[PDB]
């Protein structure tokens, strides 16, 4: 379990989770406030 | 004594090694000093040789990894069936296959991307697919999304079963070495078992499900009203009304009155004219006969009894005056070197895929496939690339075998030694024939371009000037067309409508196949193919024959399979490694396959594909322009690339615009690859030094010291982006063009 | 009987089983090269070195010869 | 006595096996390099367990067919094996529950019994340990997983001594083997004739010449 | 069958049915270029005769006038023109390779290993006479084909 938590922290795994979370956030901002060119 | 031999609990299942990057390698496991560590971790992940020298422990790794691959394929098929079930117009497509465009992917509405949901028919909006799954499911008698849902669940189950087996056969019950080496048992079980019982059991589905359901579809009855497949098993009279051979049941089979089954087991040939595909009664009779051949062939090699050969006996018995001892010693090599096995299998699997490309276009095996010009151009191209990649892989592991596994003291072989003893005669001969081919193929084009530019079209190699008629191919064509009445009496029509003769088959006003004419232009592009393939073999074969040594580098084998060079001396030794020959052969494989698929696209649009009239006036897509245009390079520039690129460069603003973006994107990645191929890591490492200084100035340098890619990586990165950008460009160019005009 | 094809099948089946029971075809205790005697290891209630797998071998080949002959004659006359 | 035995199958089948006829033409119980479910101790257990279920099945898959033709159970509850709802496309019958609801009760009841049984094979001393409605007094096994006995599985006291138990195990085994072939018989005769097993037994007496495996 | 060249397995060549067979070794030792003790001038005359005669074919039948009445004359002039330029290549090859005093750089041994006099073709004058024979032979061989084909 602690071995698993170490693996889940390895560069690639932490990157997909980080960027997945990022992509979801940016997608939903674009679903709620689409087509923003100003600001 | 061929028996099941397994070791119990070899490797403990633990996440301990997941937490330790590079555990498999003793060097990598210590951890990174530099960024180069990151890349070697990945480059060495599947190089099971470098992890362990024990052949048993290597075999266990490749065995469970194979289960891993099979798991991935089943999961891949699960999604294909699931999308057909949940996000497709397959049910609507069954009612109108001539018009409705297959679609099995739908994009969510975000950032304007809904435009990729195209008006494909059937009251559906989605991306037009070219994998051809719809023609498969129809030929399988699949009639509803419910049937695809169940196939997707079964595929998902098989994916779990295959993954379980991989963990099981590595951590719980791992076969011993001698179990893997029983090549006689394996060959028997694959011929009779996999190939035989696969073709027989699939023949059963074709008989009891695929034949009857397609007869209702072709008669015109609605799929929602066609009897479910199990009703042709529960009630034989349903079958007997379509094929009265089923009335007598399995009796005519055992009484050798096989001719009684001539209504669902045939030898007609040609294409079902109302569907455009091969006769499903010819196909079912094909799998039947094919299944018989493999079930008996799986009895050739000796196992736990007396009958059968030892494969070693057959090898050790073939040898001539020019060869000496012959195939002696090959059985020890092919039972102790995984790379020798992988080289042969890649060679044949690759070659076989290229054949599948040809046979599937000239003998369309699926209903309404031949007239889906987009699916058929995709299938031929897809399998050419897959085939060409696998072939280049054969040369690498042939080269890897020579560096790592070749040992004349323990596992000698006089055939391999005899070739090594005259590799200079082989490579110099292949060098000259390549120079001959290049001059007498591509040089003729240059002749034509120069003649045509000077206002002298009478001096060209053309059908209307100096003609180079492919007499031998023309002869073979005219032969096969006369086979059904003569040399193949049981055959009604030719095996393919391509066979120069016969007539034509159309589906929905679109031409499926007609006789393909072969003239001067076909002569030229065929000698380009022979030229490009020869140079590909020259580079790759040279790489394996001098993998151990050369007059320039006498101890090359000690430098390994994959190494940048042996320095600037001897005038310069960059790219002497066998690995670098594979690097150079990929570019030439890419070249060769690119003009093969270009040859395919232009010929089909020019002389085959098109629309047929009410009276039979065929209008081909590019109107026969192949004959006078494809004999100069300017003809390919102007009449092929410049003209057919219209669709992709005006795809913006329509559902084909994603091809527009991929067209430009792949150009970008291709140009980006040239940065790696044209430069060298010394420049980059010095650049990074100035950048590292800047980071140090602000206390932001990483402890993992940044390094330029290794010399070999630079080359690997270069060729990878070169192939990806190159091929993706043609992908986006082909699909936009064929979906817009097909 | 019901048919003359019955005569052709039992002929090839009995003749092939005959060619392996005593000799004139490779048995499980008699491999071939270009017939070297050997031992298999699967005992039988048949004392001629004729094994259980050997009856299947000739029995299958006896049908392959027969069916090829039966359908060869049937597709001619 | 040896049923097609070999001088390598005799190396590990030492006769100390109920039903040891030495038959192993593929060397399946070979103790060299075992693992998984290909294991000597486990294969004997699987022979016995499959043998016991087949004895219940070979009788039960022909008992309503036999009792029905005589007229001993109602003609609306006397069925062939493949037409009771086990294979709905071949035959159904309205029981007190749905055909799928019954299977849930089956796997629920068969779960408890087959799960607890597996623990005596894994941890022999168990099952008698953890409480279970006081029923755990007769769930301690015997050190033999396949022959636990006790007040629940040997309530009458058979296999009283050595010469009786091995004579009982030897007969218990050979019956399951024939019942397993019977279960195999009912299956192929069903798909090739479409009729029940006992009827196939009948028509081979009413006309052995024209009702045979060669006629179908 | 396939032996080491002259029994020496460490010379960079092989002796195969193509390199050294009784018929191969006879035909190759009978070509004018392997007549090591005969006059190099007469070698080149036979060489030029055979080549200039061969060159008339492709020039006439494939040239830019191949389908005209000026065909035989033009490709023949183009054939002699190819002999003229080749004779310059043969000449400058000799001026650069051989000096006015050097001995023959030809093998002085035989297949059995005995000492013979080297092929004087591989000398300055022996080359000068060979290329002189080629030029005379090549011009007349062009004319001889031009004689038989269009006269
Ligand atoms: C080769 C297989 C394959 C491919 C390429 C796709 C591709 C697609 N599917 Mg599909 N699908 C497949 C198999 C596949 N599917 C199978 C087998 C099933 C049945 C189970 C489905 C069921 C399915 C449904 C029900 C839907 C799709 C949808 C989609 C589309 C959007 C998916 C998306 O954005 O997810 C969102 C992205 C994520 C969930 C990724 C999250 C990122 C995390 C962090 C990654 C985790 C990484 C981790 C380390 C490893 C985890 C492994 C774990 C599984 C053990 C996309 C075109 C959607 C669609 O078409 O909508 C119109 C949709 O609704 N699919
Ligand atoms: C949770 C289950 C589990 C656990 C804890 C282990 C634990 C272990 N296994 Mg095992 N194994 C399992 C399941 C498991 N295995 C299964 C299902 C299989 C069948 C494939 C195997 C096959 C197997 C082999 C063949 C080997 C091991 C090895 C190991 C050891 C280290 C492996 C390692 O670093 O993994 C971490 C590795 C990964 C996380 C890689 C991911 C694996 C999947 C298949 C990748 C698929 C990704 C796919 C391509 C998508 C990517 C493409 C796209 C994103 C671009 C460790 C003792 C190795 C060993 O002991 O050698 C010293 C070894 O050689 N195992
Ligand atoms: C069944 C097929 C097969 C198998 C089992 C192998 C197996 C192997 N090969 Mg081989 N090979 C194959 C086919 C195969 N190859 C083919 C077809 C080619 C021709 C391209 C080669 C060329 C080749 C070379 C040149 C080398 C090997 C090497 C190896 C060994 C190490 C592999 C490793 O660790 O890579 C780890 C895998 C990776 C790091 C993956 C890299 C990512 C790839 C290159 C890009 C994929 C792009 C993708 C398709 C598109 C997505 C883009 C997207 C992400 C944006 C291993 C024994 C190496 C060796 O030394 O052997 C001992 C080696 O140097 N092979
Ligand atoms: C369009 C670009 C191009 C061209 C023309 C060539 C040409 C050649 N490459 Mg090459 N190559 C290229 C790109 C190119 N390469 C790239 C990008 C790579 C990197 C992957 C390589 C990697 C590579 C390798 C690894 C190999 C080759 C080989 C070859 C040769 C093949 C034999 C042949 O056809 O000779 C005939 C020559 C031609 C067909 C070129 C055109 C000739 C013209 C039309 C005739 C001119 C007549 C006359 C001279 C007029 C000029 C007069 C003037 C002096 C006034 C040939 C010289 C192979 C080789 O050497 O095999 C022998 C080989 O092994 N190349
Ligand atoms: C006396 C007995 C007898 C007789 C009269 C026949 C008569 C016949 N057999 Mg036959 N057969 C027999 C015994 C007999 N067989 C036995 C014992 C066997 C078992 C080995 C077979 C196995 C057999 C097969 C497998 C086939 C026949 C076929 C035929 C028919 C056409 C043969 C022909 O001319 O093809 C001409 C054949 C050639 C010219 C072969 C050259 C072409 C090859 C395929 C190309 C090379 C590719 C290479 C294989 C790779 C003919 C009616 C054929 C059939 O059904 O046709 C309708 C057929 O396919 N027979
Ligand atoms: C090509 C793949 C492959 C190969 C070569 C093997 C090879 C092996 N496995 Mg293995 N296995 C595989 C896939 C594979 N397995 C899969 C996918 C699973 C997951 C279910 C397993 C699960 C598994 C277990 C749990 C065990 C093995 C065992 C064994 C060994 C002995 C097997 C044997 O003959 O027992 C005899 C085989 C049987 C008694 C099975 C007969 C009936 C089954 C159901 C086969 C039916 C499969 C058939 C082709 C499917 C048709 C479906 C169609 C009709 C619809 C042997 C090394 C055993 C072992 O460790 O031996 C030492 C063992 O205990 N395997
Ligand atoms: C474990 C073995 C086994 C199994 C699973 C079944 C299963 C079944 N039996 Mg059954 N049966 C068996 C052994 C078995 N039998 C034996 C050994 C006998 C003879 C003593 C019978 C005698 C029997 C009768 C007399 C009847 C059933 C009936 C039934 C059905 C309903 C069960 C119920 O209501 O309770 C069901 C299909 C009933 C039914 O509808 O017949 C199919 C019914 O009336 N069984
Ligand atoms: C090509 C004709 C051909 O097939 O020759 C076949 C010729 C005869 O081989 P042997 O009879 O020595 O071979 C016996 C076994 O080694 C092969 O079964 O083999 C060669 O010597 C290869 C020649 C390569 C020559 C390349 C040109
Ligand atoms: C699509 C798909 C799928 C599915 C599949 C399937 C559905 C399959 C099936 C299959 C099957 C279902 C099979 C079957 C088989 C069978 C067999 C293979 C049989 C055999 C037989 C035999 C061999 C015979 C014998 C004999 C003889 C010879 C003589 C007389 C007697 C007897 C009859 C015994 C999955 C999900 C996976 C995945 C995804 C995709
Ligand atoms: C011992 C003895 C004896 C003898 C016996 C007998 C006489 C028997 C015979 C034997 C037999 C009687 C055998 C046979 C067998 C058979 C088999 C084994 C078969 C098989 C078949 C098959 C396998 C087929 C298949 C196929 C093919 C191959 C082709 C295609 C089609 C088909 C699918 C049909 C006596 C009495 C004298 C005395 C005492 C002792
Ligand atoms: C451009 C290129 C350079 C430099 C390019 C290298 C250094 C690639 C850099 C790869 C990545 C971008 C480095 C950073 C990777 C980290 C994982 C990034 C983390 C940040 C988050 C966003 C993930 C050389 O290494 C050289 C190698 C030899 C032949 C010529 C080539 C080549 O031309
Ligand atoms: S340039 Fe790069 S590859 Fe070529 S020799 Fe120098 S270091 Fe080695």
């Amino acid at each position: 379990m602690r071995d698993l938590k170490t693996y889940l922290s390895v560069a690639p795994v932490a990157s997909t989770l980080w960027f997945a979370a990022l992509a979801g956030l940016l997608i939903e901002i674009n679903r709620f406030f689409p087509d923003a060119l100003t600001f | 004594e061929v028996k099941i031999l397994v070791d119990r609990d070899p490797i403990k299942t633990s996440f301990e090694q997941w937490a330790k990057p590079g555990h498999f390698s003793r060097t990598i496991a210590k951890g990174p000093d530099t960024t180069t560590w990151i890349w070697n971790l990945h480059a060495d992940a599947h190089d099971f040789d470098s992890h362990t020298s024990d052949l048993e422990e290597i075999s266990r790794k490749v065995f469970s990894a194979h289960f891993g691959q099979l798991s991935i394929i089943f999961l891949w098929l699960s999604g294909m069936y699931f999308h057909g079930a949940r996000f497709s117009n397959y049910e609507a497509w069954l009612n109108d296959p001539t018009h409705i465009r297959p679609s099995a992917q739908v994009v969510w509405p975000i950032v304007g991307q809904e435009i990729l949901n195209g008006d494909v028919g059937g009251g559906f909006r989605g991306i037009q697919i070219t994998s051809g799954f719809f023609q498969i499911w129809r030929a399988s008698g699949i009639t509803s999304e419910l049937q695809l849902y169940c196939t997707a669940i079964g595929a998902l189950v098989f994916a779990a079963l295959m993954l379980f087996a991989g963990w099981f056969h590595y951590h719980k019950a791992a076969p011993k070495l001698v179990w893997f080496q029983d090549v006689e048992s394996m060959l028997n079980h694959h011929l009779a078992g996999l190939l035989g019982l696969g073709s027989l059991s699939w023949a059963g589905h074709q008989i009891h499900v695929s034949l009857p359901i397609n007869q209702f579809l072709n008669a015109g009855v609605d799929p929602k009203e066609i009897p479910l497949p199990h009703e042709f098993i529960l009630n034989r009279d349903l079958l007997a009304q379509l094929y009265p051979s089923f009335a007598e049941g399995a009796t005519p089979f055992f009484t050798l009155n096989w001719s009684k089954y001539a209504d669902f087991l045939t030898f007609r040939g040609g294409l079902d004219p109302l569907t455009g595909g091969l006769w499903l009664t010819d196909i079912a009779h094909h799998h039947l006969a094919i299944a018989i051949l493999f079930l008996i062939a799986g009895h050739m090699y000796r196992t736990n009894w007396g009958i059968g050969h030892g494969i070693k006996d057959i090898l050790e018995a073939h040898k001539g005056p020019f060869t000496g001892q012959g195939h002696k010693g090959l059985y020890e090599i092919l039972t102790t070197s995984w790379h020798a096995q992988l080289s042969i299998n890649l060679a044949m699997l690759g070659s076989l895929t290229i054949i599948v490309a040809h046979h599937m276009y000239a003998m369309p095996p699926y209903p309404y496939l031949a007239t889906d010009y987009g699916t058929q151009l995709s299938l031929f191209t897809h399998h050419m690339w897959i085939g060409g990649f696998l072939i280049v892989g054969a040369a690498a592991h042939a080269a890897i075998f020579m560096v790592r596994d070749y040992d004349p003291t323990t596992r000698y072989n006089d055939l391999l030694d005899r070739v090594l003893r005259h590799r200079d005669a082989i490579i110099s001969h292949l060098n000259w024939v390549c120079i001959f081919l290049g001059f007498h193929s591509f040089g003729l084009y240059i002749h034509n371009d120069t003649m045509s530019a000077l206002g002298r079209p009478q001096d060209m190699f053309s059908d209307t000037a100096i003609q180079l008629q492919p007499v031998f191919a023309q002869w073979i064509q005219n032969t096969h067309a006369l086979a059904p009445g003569t040399t193949a009496p049981g055959a009604t029509t030719s095996t393919s409508l391509t066979w120069g003769g016969g007539d034509l088959v159309s589906v929905g006003g679109k031409v499926a196949l007609l006789p393909i004419p072969l003239g001067t232009a076909d002569f030229l592009v065929h000698h380009i193919h022979a030229f490009t393939i020869h140079v590909t073999v020259l580079i790759l074969l040279k790489g394996v024959l001098f993998a151990r040594s050369s007059r320039l580098i006498p101890d090359k084998a000690n430098l390994g399979f994959r190494f940048p060079c042996d320095g600037p001396g001897r005038g310069g030794t960059c790219q002497v490694s066998a690995w670098d020959h594979v690097f150079l052969g990929l570019f030439w494989m890419y070249n060769a396959i690119s003009v093969v698929i270009f040859h395919f696209s232009w010929k089909m649009q020019s002389d085959v594909w098109g629309s047929i009239n009410d009276q039979g006036v065929v209008t081909h897509i590019t109107g026969g322009n192949f004959a006078q245009s494809s004999i100069t390079i300017n003809g390919w520039l102007r009449d092929f690339l410049w003209a057919q690129a219209s669709q992709v460069i005006q795809s913006y603003g329509s559902s084909l615009s994603a091809y527009g973006l991929f067209f430009l994107g792949a150009h970008f990645v291709w140009a980006f690859s040239l940065m790696f191929l044209f430069s060298g890591r010394g420049y980059w490492q010095e650049l990074i030094e100035s950048i590292v200084w800047a980071h140090n100035k602000l206390k932001v340098a990483p402890a993992t010291q940044p390094r330029a890619l290794s010399i070999v990586q630079g080359r690997a990165v270069g060729v990878t982006h070169y192939l990806l950008g190159g091929i993706a460009t043609t992908w986006a160019f082909f699909l936009a063009r064929i979906i817009a005009v097909g | 009987i019901g048919s003359p094809t019955n005569l052709i099948m039992v002929t090839s089946t009995s003749l092939m089983l005959f060619a392996g029971r005593f000799g004139l075809a490779p048995s499980a205790n008699r491999k071939a090269t270009a017939l070297e005697a050997r031992d298999s290891g699967l005992q039988t209630g048949d004392p001629a070195g004729f094994t259980l797998a050997d009856t299947l071998a000739c029995g299958v080949v006896g049908h392959i010869i027969g069916v090829g002959v039966v359908l060869g004659l049937k597709n001619i006359g | 006595p040896l049923w097609f035995a070999s001088k390598q199958s005799l190396s590990y089948l030492d006769g100390s096996l109920p039903g040891d006829y030495g038959f192993d033409p593929l060397g399946l119980s070979d103790p060299e390099g075992t693992g998984g479910f290909i294991e000597p101790r486990w294969l004997a257990y699987g022979e016995v367990i499959n043998g016991r279920f087949a004895m219940l099945g070979a009788v039960g898959a022909i008992a309503p067919e036999y009792l029905g033709k005589v007229g001993l159970i109602p003609q609306e509850t006397a069925l062939a094996w493949f037409q009771t709802g086990v294979i709905p496309p071949a035959g159904t019958y309205n029981y007190w529950a749905d055909n799928y609801t019954l299977f849930v009760l089956e796997m629920a009841l068969m779960g408890f019994a087959e799960h607890r049984r597996f623990q005596d094979w894994a941890k022999p001393g168990s099952m008698g340990k953890q409480y279970f409605l006081g029923l755990e007094k007769g769930f301690g096994g015997s050190g033999n997983p396949a022959y636990p006995g006790g007040p629940f599985f040997n309530p009458l006291g058979f296999g009283k001594d050595e010469k009786s138990l091995k004579e009982l195990k030897l007969k218990e085994v050979k019956n399951g083997r024939l019942a397993m072939l019977a279960i195999l018989g009912y299956f192929i005769q069903g798909l090739v004739t479409g009729v029940g097993p006992y009827q196939n037994l009948l028509d081979h007496v009413a006309d052995p010449v024209n009702n045979n495996v060669l006629t179908s | 069958v396939v032996q080491p060249i002259n029994g020496d397995p460490f010379i960079g060549s092989l002796e195969t049915p193509v390199t050294s067979s009784p018929l191969v070794a006879w035909y190759l030792s009978n070509l004018p270029g392997y007549r090591t003790a005969v006059n190099p001038l007469l070698r080149g005359i036979e060489v030029g005769l055979a080549h200039g005669f061969l060159l008339v074919g492709p020039f006439v039948k494939a040239g830019p006038l191949r389908n005209t009445e000026i065909a035989g004359q033009a490709g023949s002039l183009a054939a002699g023109g190819l002999v003229v330029i080749l004779s310059i290549c043969l000449t400058i090859y000799g001026i650069s390779s051989f000096n006015e005093g050097d001995p023959s750089t030809a093998p002085s041994l035989t297949l059995t290993g005995r000492k013979k006099q080297p092929d004087q073709l591989q000398t300055a004058d022996g080359w000068a006479k060979f290329t002189g024979g080629f030029f005379f032979g090549g011009i007349s061989g062009v004319i001889w084909a031009f004689f038989l084909l269009y006269v």
